[PDB]
């Protein structure tokens, strides 16, 4: 199915892309909020990996805007040195789970086949 | 706390074992890295390099289930972007490691090799990020022209991405700081003002306070004490109300400026105020700078306190502080026509300058 | 005399007209260049760039006997090495032009772009030559770490070619000079000694004299006056006998060193000797440095002469000379406990330092 | 025929090489004295363009050493800011002519077909 990778850092995007292609998924990629929203609207991904740590546009903002496009959207958040309140808040908004960086490739891979 | 550059070079070593397909060694180093990170300073770039290496490490295992050369080409060819990024990081963090041990010539060499990898990265922010971080390094290395070159490339890319306002403000600070190195405070000021305006738009209090402080220091150094004091007090207000941890630095600028302006009684108030805000946890020396202000601008100069402080600074090799304080002391004594004392401090000034320069060059090619 | 960088950028303009196949314009610029060269400072590298451009210009004529884009690809494709070399020169001389007008940030940018063209040149000396010339530029730009980086790449290649001893000696001088910037004369000395030994092997008197002079200045600055005077006199001997045009510089070092050593009477002899060797044609200011020595180390300091000289230096923006002379004057007055006079000169010192820094940054991004 | 280009600067070598290939000559190239001598010994060129301004090994030295390998050797010297005595001296040693830098491509090209 369709997997949307949202992260402002080239490194993470390259990584998850190589990981999810190996699993046979159709992967999309976005560096910021707007790109992520356009893709959600156009492609309507089955699962999203959202970096809550993006400059200029907080993940909290991006998340709600994705719920607008689709209510049953499946979004897994990932953070690096992220607050506990932003994780807790994201959960209340229907977050399937949270992956702390550096995330274990196997853990996040098993979590994908699950909520997918 | 372990510097991320230190962890970076161990990852480089980890990588070496991987490319020679030595599982036992790779596993050891991988295990060590995972421990060091638990005590590492924050650096999300390092963590990315770590995660990519974890993936590269797994590829090695998946291909061992043929010469090293052959097997290596088998893994790398299909992984162009990964191999290219890893190479970039290994060189980058190696450059920063050299920089952190003051091996500047070595650092530059790695910085240059690292940059050559950028063209193979389809991401403009990644390029900006390199220029920004390197710009800071060149600044610390007092290669201010080269710093300006790089920081101007960072700012260009950042301005093309309006969401990167934070980096834009930081880039403006770097540009101003660079101008300061050439004593062109008037050239720095416009950038500090743009930073202030941007910071207020994004409603970031810390950067509003910092911008105002930077503007005040700029005016103080350009010789506009009135504007300096005005902005110091603006920074003070926003500090006391929303960002108190800036107060010590803000109150020291205000105090010093007031002392140079001959308003010592008013200054002493903010000096005592700043000393009360300082905590033991602090890593700064504003405590010693405050004490120096009291001692040198006191009706009767406190020469013993001054000697103890300068001796203290000498001990921790804080030659920048010695130069600045000695500059002040020389001016204070001159004002009372005590030129013997003045000359003594002028000699301390010139000495401190040479001690700073010597500390900048530790290599021996 | 016209700087070769100025002629270089006009050739760049000439090239632009060629690539847009504008014969009339190309002919005009070609004609101008051929005039400027008749008045240009010596630069065989410029002349090579000129000759290559002459060839490229002829190619344009031979292909006009189709869009600019198409016609351009027709000429360039078969001429890869020519097109690549031209590109390298246009960027190189443009960088030097910026450097010569003190647009340092611009210069660096062109230096970097120029270097990227090197990998496409199959010639190690060409690469060394770039690193050497750029190293000198970075040195003048007081980007001493970057200078060292580049000069170490030049020296590496030069040592692989034993016939390039001259460049090797010059490279050693640059390395020493760089260390001097950080006041590490002890680090410079080994390189100056290797330069001396190499210079004697190739039996080059000028470089023997210069090496000995450099060694003497090194010792003088490291605080070994005896060794300094010893080498000064060695340089003096070889000078008087084979390279007299070095005498003024040699006799000034000797004199200054003798004055600082308290041997003023002996110094005055070499001071008067140096003043007699100076010719009107000279472009140096050793005349003013000699006169300053007489004035400040005289039994009774000649304060009026000193003021006139420092004022003269101020006029021609010779702030380096002001700083050095003011340093001396301050020490002389201190020795007689005349601290008011001392303090005055110390202020001139600090002022000169700031004036130097300001003159290093003329841009205004 | 065979043309030996001797010059320490990449630029000059590229230039003359492109010029003499266009004329159908078989061109050789050397950056220094030794390379030049080895080629003279091995290839025995019909004409040599010798840069008298080469670091470490003066053209005067190189010239005589070429006369050793071949007495009837045809050598044209070229100089940049070169002395008048080194030109005069080179002539006495059997120099066909001298080309000052920057040399005119046509002049040196016509001179080649001449002494060749
Ligand atoms: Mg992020
Ligand atoms: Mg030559």
């Amino acid at each position: 199915e369709k997997i949307l990778i949202v992260d402002d850092q080239y490194g993470i995007r390259i990584l998850l892309n190589e990981v999810f292609n190996k699993e046979g998924y159709q992967t999309f990629q976005a560096a910021n909020g707007l790109q992520a929203l356009d893709i959600v609207t156009k492609e309507r991904p089955d699962l999203v990996l959202l970096d809550m740590k993006i400059p200029g546009m907080d993940g909290i903002e991006i998340l709600k805007r994705m719920k607008v496009i689709d209510e049953n959207i499946r979004v897994i958040i990932m953070t690096a040195y992220g607050e506990l309140d932003m994780i807790q808040e994201s959960k209340e908004l229907g977050a399937l789970t949270h992956f702390a960086k550096p995330f274990d490739i196997d853990e996040i891979r098993d979590a994908v086949k699950k909520y997918l | 706390a372990i510097p991320s550059s230190r962890v970076g070079v161990k990852i480089n070593e980890w990588y070496k074992m991987i490319r020679q397909f030595s599982v036992p060694d790779a596993e050891i180093l991988k295990a060590e890295v995972e421990q060091d990170i638990q005590q590492m300073e924050e650096d999300q770039d390092l963590l990315i390099y770590y995660s990519l290496m974890c993936f590269r490490h797994q590829l090695m295992l998946d291909y061992l289930e043929p010469t090293v050369t052959e097997l290596l080409e088998t893994i790398e060819t299909p992984q162009k972007k990964l191999t290219g990024l890893l190479k970039y990081y290994s060189l980058f963090f190696r450059g920063m490691y050299e920089f952190d041990q003051k091996e500047y010539v070595e650092a530059i060499g790695y910085y240059r090799e690292a940059e050559k990898e950028l063209p193979f990265v389809s991401d403009d922010i990644e390029k900006a990020e390199f220029h920004f971080k390197v710009a800071e390094a060149y600044y610390h290395m007092k290669q201010t022209h080269v710093s300006m070159y790089h920081i101007l490339q960072a700012l260009d890319i950042y301005q093309n991405h309006p969401l990167y306002s934070i980096r834009t403000i930081q880039s403006l600070f770097v540009i101003a700081g660079n101008y300061d190195d050439f004593k062109h405070y008037d050239k720095a000021l416009p950038h500090l003002e743009a930073a202030l305006e941007l910071a207020m738009d994004i409603q970031n209090d810390r950067f509003i306070a910092i911008s105002l402080l930077n503007i005040a220091n700029s005016y103080d150094r350009s010789g506009d004490d009135q504007m300096a004091v005005e902005h110091f007090q603006k920074a003070a207000k926003v500090s006391r109300e929303k960002v108190p941890d800036l107060l010590p630095k803000v109150l020291f600028g205000l105090s010093w400026t007031l002392c140079k302006a001959g308003q010592t009684q008013k200054a002493f108030q903010f000096i005592e105020e700043g000393l009360d805000h300082i905590t033991a946890r602090s890593h700064k020396f504003y405590k010693e700078l405050f004490l120096f202000l009291q001692a040198v601008y006191k009706e009767t100069v406190d020469e013993r306190k001054i000697h103890d402080l300068l001796s203290y600074f000498e001990k921790k090799n804080l030659h920048a502080y010695i130069e600045a304080c000695a500059r002040s002391a020389a001016a204070v004594f001159e004002s009372s026509c005590h030129f013997e004392q003045a000359a003594a401090f002028y000699r301390k000034v010139l000495k401190a300058q040479e001690d700073i320069l010597k500390g900048e060059c530790l290599y021996a090619y």
